[PDB]
């Protein structure tokens, strides 16, 4: 959860030099980005998620 | 028969168990470096024809000529195999489609897409049961001045969402099964409001993989990317996947092929470019069973 | 030292009882013009959302199952009168067997069907079921049809629902208050908690991102925009 | 012969269940204009004073924990009507999980969260919790802040409470009467008793000499003179 | 797996145990001369640089010249050590304070007091994480005709009480962290009554150690006494103490140094005497981690 | 004392052309702007910091007698030091030919008449980057491309700690 006490820091991306293209070629392009966990990774204390719900449910 | 074993401890002693019942079902639940970059379970991560130990790709009289191969993947790390304990099964090239600056994506289903392919199709309809794996070869070339990226996804049991908001699970057999022709993705959900005379077909939204899940996560499925910059073709080797050893090829589709523009097609400067995408697919280690008179479907 | 991945093992992940349904029954005054209420539930993991979303991380699964039953009751009318302790009968009616039409009838004799006689106020009832699938694994998704439309035969006969296999996979739970009609009425509720034991799962999938809309993968207009606004260059 | 120091060992010293809180819930008549009352308690050892003073003999601690629940109920109005036996649901909502907004809602499905279904009149409920700290030890005192005020950013953003780490350390206990609204109303109370097992403690401190005043070390004017009058040369 | 063992008996036979559960947490609690003057647990009693086996005291270019040493103490019997499995860290002398017939006491916090000390301070603000132990050397001389006694206390997690009676735990970061300057004790509690515009700072009452506990008991903490009669200086060797192996030096202060007049300063006959108290502190076995752009705090 | 890894970064397209000469000069003393007085460049001007400092095609004598500019005037073909650029290659160097490569890496040792020295008073190495062959592109009359320098100190060590040096850099 977002919590200052256990904050993790900042990822940011920059132009080191610049994107350079020749004539007759597109001046704008896209980058895709991906994330995953490394094998040193683990989690604890199983819990219910907020990423789905039945609000209409009644239990 | 008392069973003694090590307790689940911290990191600075054990417990005892006896089974009281005859059926295992009654039993309690029995609870069970150097380089981080390495995958715990590789096979779940889309390996290569190379990466498990396995150019001219050839089946029967049909043959692909490929340098591209680091661009291949063996689904779930598992190679096609015979139901253990034929040149109807060869490479069939389907109708070529066109990728444009506004395409949202394309889908197909197996075996369905191959239902009319020579002796394969025949064999499929003359038998009750059939099983098969596949080699899917997606072909799409452009120039060094073109750009774009195709996400090629192989989905097991690829159930897609329907056009209706008044009734559910109602897409007709005819509509669900497009054959070779294809079937396509859309950018927005458009509810079939014609109550009285229902369209009874799918409405697959691209960013939701046509199934209620986010496209960005579609990569947990056996896949491959065609980045126009680096490669012009992708090869997916698909195993027979199912809750059964063999099934009805006519009633049930095992795999779904989804192709979506991860990055939009672009060229030099033309306001509206185009390039072709050709699919060549081959059934593998395939076998049929329960021969009788031919199935004549109401495909329409 | 060294972190363990144990609590995220497939068993540990599902090692919890989840509410899969709430059944309502009652026991009315004999006089009453309306019938005594008994419950008939069709067994499924899809009536509630949480266990469903978790299972659907996977295409196919295999597991022994544990059902636990929490029964609560209460008074309906101002009345001020009372009722003696209730005993409940939880009968499992497998696909094929006679479904009860009345709190009263012969089906409740339960000679071959499994029944649980629960006494109100006692520790919640509990049983285990083996992996009862007719296939080698339970199928969380079926991209296909129950039956194929034959050109020959008529259009209506050849028709069936998309994504559905048997009209009746696992049969049903029938519940009743065994006690006879009581002057003052009591309404009861049965909560069915499900836990998968000894579990195995195959072929992973992305989690459901938009609200469920029925037993299938279908989605509803107006529920399709889960993600929140957040600008590109903003931490 | 020879005296043992055993009953004053750190375990023996804490080897007792202590009341850490009293939760109130109820189950009203359905008619009622006011909502059915369910309890939401934020887990802590600081709402009561005795266990707190004992733990605070130490700066840091490490222990498995045992919670025991004593449930009592009673009638609110003259009424003369009655209620059938109540079943309580004690749900643990860990930091991050959906907190219940209604006795009724979906959060109570409890698919992944731990819940205790308690039957009124039965032996007090009880569970054990491991050492769940995210640090190597529970910290009884934190001379610091949750966040550092950056010159750059605005004054308000950089601010936080003194001595506090996470806005939510251990999450919360949510409690409800599972039974449906009853004509005649019953109010219940849940007493939570806490006992530290398998305990270790570090860095000793002097006992609290003046009345506690909130979650921190703060003291209140007018409570600062604990000691009694007694003259120097008087036995 | 049944475990048999000796029962807790008087002094003129045993019991049996079996663990039913897989998690140790579920387990029941497992219950475990000549010279009286000797301490059961010495380390809890404030040992000497001498008393655990360990004059010119020197770190990098910095060096104390000390005869005084029986006057030293190693907190919790534990010597500073590297986070196991640098000349920024040397002796820094802080601004000298003045002890008078009416001083109530002084306090400081570590690392805070050292936040502006040369390369140490720099290192602290350029890194996310840092850990360090300390050598605290309190200097205070007088004549053979002066008298008085200073109680030097090293408190772990020294949380101090605030000025408000309407709200709690509200002392501002700025006020909580005085830096080298210091921070001081008071004889009486004075509630910040300015509701609208709060002082938001500590109000540390001397006889209550500024934290709600009696000063007379402050000796259970690592400490040392400067008795003007017998010695003019005290040396405290402090280990890194925390619930973590390493932490944020900017957000969290590990140790608190409290200096209080146990016995009031007095001289010959002067109605109002004075003598200086100088603190020289050195970080020890210290290490930092998680380098990035510099932290610029709003200290004001 | 310290050594260095100098990494010069400069990319272009297959249709661009040009060549950069990257020179690492030991004791790179540069010539001054004055013709009335010698060895007179101010500490401030001699030491530009990260900012840089640049070469010129022609010598322009600081004629302001009374209030002197007191700075360098480095002529390109004379390596700013009275020697011919064509011979600058006897110095540790590397070439970035846009045709073949987009970056250069120079690993520099500590070089000096001493084992260790004052980093504040004395500069050990000089990095000079000059266009051996002029930048050109497709057909644009006036092209541009970026050159980024990433530098790392190596096997480095310091000595003689005390209060901080606060230079009058201006
Ligand atoms: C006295 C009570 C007896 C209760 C007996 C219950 C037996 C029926 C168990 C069915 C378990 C179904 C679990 C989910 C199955 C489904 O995944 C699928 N649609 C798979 O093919
Ligand atoms: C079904 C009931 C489950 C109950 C689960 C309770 C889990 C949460 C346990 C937290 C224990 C906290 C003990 C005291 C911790 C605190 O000392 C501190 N502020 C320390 O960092
Ligand atoms: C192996 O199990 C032999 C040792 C068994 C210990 C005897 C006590 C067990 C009591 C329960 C058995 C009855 C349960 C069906
Ligand atoms: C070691 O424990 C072997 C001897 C065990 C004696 C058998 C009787 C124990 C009965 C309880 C076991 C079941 C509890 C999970």
């Amino acid at each position: 959860i977002d919590d200052s006490f256990t904050e993790g820091g900042y990822i940011s991306v920059f132009y080191q030099t610049r994107i350079v293209v020749p004539l007759s070629t597109p001046r704008e392009m896209d980058i895709l980005g991906f994330v995953s966990a490394c094998n040193d990774f683990s989690v604890r204390l199983l819990r219910d998620t907020t990423h789905i719900e039945q609000k209409a449910l009644a239990q | 028969g008392a069973q003694v074993s090590s307790q689940k401890v911290g990191a600075h002693i054990n417990y005892t168990t006896i089974n009281y019942y005859r059926d295992s079902a009654s039993n309690a639940a029995s609870k069970q470096i150097k380089d981080v970059l390495i995958k715990t379970a590789p096979m779940l991560n889309s390996p290569n024809i190379e990466a498990c130990g396995y150019l001219q790709l050839t089946l029967g009289n049909s043959t692909i000529t490929t340098q591209e191969a680091a661009n291949s993947v063996v689904a779930y790390g598992r190679w096609p195999e015979y139901l253990r304990d034929v040149a109807a099964c060869r490479f069939y090239t389907l109708d070529t489609v066109s990728w444009t600056k506004e395409s949202r994506g394309w889908w197909w289903k197996l075996p369905d897409a191959l239902r009319d392919m020579g002796l394969f199709g025949q064999n499929m309809y003359y038998h009750y049961l059939g099983r098969s794996g596949y080699t899917v070869h997606v072909q799409c070339n452009a120039s060094k001045f073109h750009q774009g990226a195709l996400g090629v996804f192989a989905v097991p049991e690829m159930c897609l969402a329907g056009d209706s908001n008044t009734t559910t699970m109602h897409t007709s057999y005819q509509n669900a099964n497009p054959g070779e022709k294809g079937g396509t993705f859309t950018g927005t959900f458009t509810p079939d409001n014609n109550q009285t005379s229902p369209a009874r077909r799918f409405c697959p939204v691209d960013y939701l993989l046509g199934n209620g899940t986010l496209l960005g996560n579609a990569f947990v499925f056996p896949h491959q990317i065609i980045n126009l910059r680096t490669n012009n073709c992708a090869t997916l080797v698909l195993p027979y996947v199912n809750s059964l050893s063999i099934d009805s090829m006519v009633k049930h589709n095992n795999w779904g092929i989804a192709i979506l523009p991860l990055a939009p097609l672009n060229f030099a400067s033309e306001s509206s470019p185009e390039i072709p995408i050709t699919l060549t697919i081959a059934p593998m280690c395939c076998e049929f069973n329960g021969l009788r008179n031919i199935t004549l479907p109401r495909l329409q | 030292q060294h972190r363990s991945r144990s609590e995220s093992s497939i068993e540990s992940f599902f090692a919890r009882g989840a509410c899969v349904t709430i059944m309502t029954v009652d026991n009315p005054a004999s006089t009453t013009n309306k019938d005594k209420l008994f419950a008939v539930w069709k067994i499924t993991y899809k009536d509630t959302v949480q266990l469903r979303r978790k299972l659907e991380f996977f295409t196919y699964s295999r597991f022994d199952m544990e059902l636990t039953f929490v029964v609560t009751a209460n008074f309906t009318e101002t009345n001020n009168g009372h009722a003696l302790n209730q005993v409940y009968q939880i009968m499992y009616v497998p696909p094929g067997a006679p479904v009860p039409e009345k709190w009263d009838d012969y089906t409740w004799q339960t000679s071959s069907n499994p029944s649980i006689f629960y006494t109100y106020g006692t520790a919640p009832a509990r049983i285990s079921v083996p992996y009862v699938g007719i296939s080698n694994a339970y199928s969380h998704f079926y991209d296909g049809f129950s039956k194929v439309p034959l050109k020959d035969q008529s259009a209506a006969l050849g028709d069936s629902l998309y994504g559905a296999a048997s009209l009746n996979d696992f049969g049903i739970l029938a519940v009743r208050v065994v006690n006879d009609h009581n002057p003052t009425k009591v309404t009861s509720k049965i909560r069915v908690y499900l836990k998968p034991k000894h579990i195995r799962v195959w072929c992973p999938r992305p989690p459901r991102a938009v609200a469920y809309y029925g037993p299938g993968v279908d989605y509803k207009d107006g529920t399709l925009t889960p993600l929140s606004t957040k600008d590109l260059t903003t931490y």
